[PDB]
């Protein structure tokens, strides 16, 4: 006896979360621009110490 | 107190000063390591030794003279000094040595030996002055892939490959009268160096100096220079500032002079007005600062500069200074603002008012190439009395606040954080 009013608040529910997803996706991807590009030189010292 | 300029198509500059013992009498150029690219890079601190090497020393020596030069990266100087009755010598000096003949010191043997000397001299600064090379490289991560990020001492690499050519090939496009200024400070007279001018006839070059095709950029970046076997850790961090000739110069100059500088084991040093002191000294986190304030043709730096040997709470040394700069825009008070007027007016009046008239020679001809004409240190105190706490706060809200940073670091830098976990502290999220 709960079936009509169930399937109303799930297309709340999907809709709400589903876009939750996909800007978490974004925030990520911002905030970790910086270690995926870091770039890194070696230049071998004396070995004097 | 008061510097006269004319023009006879060769400007000429001057600070007499009646009670002075010496004088000095040179010419300042145009341009510096802003001004060249990364293949000859150096070629202006190998034209300074030149000048100074030995049997150009020895010649004025005899006659009584001594010598000086400095580069910039917006100028570069020679100096002449001597006695006050002595400074028709010194301008004749500067002529034939300088200026018409050069071919006794672009020989053979001069050069090598120079350019040994100068080797040394660049190889000595990268592997024990740590405070000053990670300042340059400060400025190389910030302005990259612009005129403003080439070393003044140059790069043992490209320092390598000069020859003659490159020097002649340099004269001859920046050493001209359109890119020039004749200056004299001390014991003289500004007729008496006139008349001394004309009586020769004294021009270098034409003009027509090249254009520059990038203008500088800030960029925020950072770059790490790891050595774990080094006592201590220096890092250097700023934002971008102010030029020359910008109607915030003093503004940015007496925010810095807020924080000032600190040195742990000078006893003075600890009682100084500074909130930021409070938060350091109960475990010791550094050992000495410095706030700067940079200002160039183009763009400029604000920031700091420091040294210390807790490798475990470096983090702990950025997050407090970091929200004191924040209370810029939300908290600065007048008692703040009324101390850093009257000692940033002590420290520039310190600076335009030693002694030494090599170094009011450098000032007066840089500033004169930029502006056209010299600020009065009467002029710049009214200017700096005339700032209230809503100059600082509308200032520090458009140059501070959530705003990209560049760091330098080396040594044991560790504990030193990533870059979004020190860009997330220039806003505060409690306003």
């Amino acid at each position: 006896p709960e079936h009509d009013e169930r399937k109303r608040l799930g297309l709340k529910t999907v809709i709400i979360l589903s876009s939750l997803y996909l800007l978490s996706i974004w925030v990520k991807k911002f905030k970790w621009a910086g270690i995926k590009t870091r770039k890194f030189v070696f230049n071998p010292p004396k070995p004097r110490k | 107190a008061e510097v006269t300029q004319l023009s006879n198509g060769i400007v000429v500059a001057t600070e007499h000063n009646p009670s002075a013992h010496t004088a000095s009498v040179g010419v300042v150029f145009g341009s510096g390591a802003a001004n060249e690219n990364p293949y000859n890079n150096g070629v202006s601190n190998l034209w300074k030794n030149i000048f100074l090497s030995k049997e150009n020393s020895a010649v004025a020596a005899k006659e009584g003279l001594a010598l000086s030069s400095n580069i910039s990266r917006d100028f570069q100087s020679y100096i002449v000094s001597s006695l006050p009755g002595s400074t028709d010598k010194s301008l004749d000096f500067l002529n034939q040595s300088f200026i018409q003949q050069k071919a006794n010191l672009l020989s053979s043997s001069n050069f090598e030996a120079t350019k040994k000397s100068v080797l040394k001299q660049v190889q000595d600064f990268e592997e024990n002055d740590h405070p000053n090379r990670v300042l340059e490289h400060l400025h190389s991560t910030a302005f990259q892939n612009t005129p403003l990020s080439l070393p003044t001492r140059g790069t043992l690499e490209s320092l390598e490959n000069l020859v003659v050519a490159d020097l002649e090939s340099f004269a001859n496009n920046h050493f001209l009268n359109s890119n020039a200024v004749v200056v004299g400070t001390g014991n003289i007279k500004h007729e008496d160096l006139v008349n001394s001018i004309e009586s020769k006839n004294l021009s270098l070059q034409t003009g027509t100096k090249p254009v520059l095709k990038k203008k500088a950029a800030f960029l925020g970046s950072e770059v790490r220079l790891r050595d774990d076997t080094l006592p201590k850790a220096w890092i250097s961090l700023a934002v971008e500032g102010e030029p020359v000739n910008s109607p915030n110069y003093f503004v940015a100059k007496l925010a810095a002079q807020i924080f000032g500088s600190y040195n742990a084991f000078e006893p003075a040093s600890r009682l100084q007005g500074i909130k930021l002191l409070d938060n350091i000294q109960e475990y010791q986190l550094c050992d000495n600062f410095n706030h700067f304030s940079l200002s160039y043709k183009d763009s400029g730096l604000w920031g700091f500069s420091t040294a210390t040997r807790n490798v475990t709470m470096i983090d702990d040394l950025i997050h407090f200074t970091l929200k004191q700069w924040n209370r810029l825009t939300i908290s600065v008070t007048d008692t703040e603002v009324e101390r850093a007027k009257s000692l940033l007016k002590l420290q520039l009046g310190q600076l335009y008012e030693s002694g030494n008239p090599v170094n009011d020679a450098n000032l007066l001809g840089a500033e004169v190439l930029i502006k056209g004409s010299k600020l009065s240190l009467g002029e710049a105190f009214k200017k700096i009395d005339a700032i209230t706490v809503k100059d600082v706060k509308a200032w520090a809200g458009k140059r501070l606040w959530d705003q990209d940073i560049a760091i330098a670091g080396t040594g044991q830098i560790e504990g030193l954080l990533d870059y979004m976990r020190i860009r997330s502290d220039m806003s505060m999220m409690r306003w």
